[PDB]
């Protein structure tokens, strides 16, 4: 989920986009 | 941009930046 | 506890203190 | 919502707590 | 709530946020 | 102290108000 | 993404979050 | 300028972005 | 060093880099 | 206080550092 | 005052406590 | 760079004034 994507991984912007309602 | 690594409080701070408005969720559970 | 005044991201903040790792849902009028 | 009466007025975490998943 | 790891500017953030008007101390070394 | 209960261990936010004056 | 309201120490953390590695300049009016 | 834009109105990431090295 | 314009949470983080390990005491007006 | 002339009007880190232990 | 390690969203925000109207320049590149 | 200075190692605040504009 986000914490593996962006966290333990690395995202972008736009990848954090995803998490928006 | 770029990518980083974003981790607890900072990672909600860089929702509210990208959301703002629309809202969010935060779920690290999955 | 004591109330809070929070505004912006000293929401998003809060939330993350409060709400650990159950996570949250930030969800602003319009 | 929670979200503009944590901001305009006060909000407690009691009150916060119930936006947690 | 929740129990996590709090450390440096986030354990003070979390104290201002629980202590607010009483006001505390942040004193480290013990 | 603070450090050790709250940031090498892990504390509550009911542990946290023992630092409050 | 949104548009943004950011005062003070907030331009600095979305500065920090748009440039990542690149780094960025902060320059206010006098 | 964007430092004063950005606190008196609003201002866009990719406003923000002209600011990076 | 320049002079600050610092409220709610903001104070808090400004002592805790001024004073790092000293630790510090955040005390509030009634 | 400390606190109070922070915010209402300005402080320096030099008044701040009376307030470390 | 102190050394203290001063990491990322950190670092900047102590710049913009130590340079504030100056202005600062974060280059982690070098 | 600063982050050697500083993350990496450990620098003062009269350090960072070197990153002042
Ligand atoms: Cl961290
Ligand atoms: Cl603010
Ligand atoms: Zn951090
Ligand atoms: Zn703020």
């Amino acid at each position: 989920g986000i914490v593996e994507q962006c966290c333990t991984s690395i995202c972008s912007l736009y990848q954090l986009e995803n998490y928006c309602n | 941009f770029v990518n980083q690594h974003l981790c607890g409080s900072h990672l909600v701070e860089a929702l509210y930046l990208v959301c703002g408005e629309r809202g969010f969720f935060y779920t690290p559970k999955t």
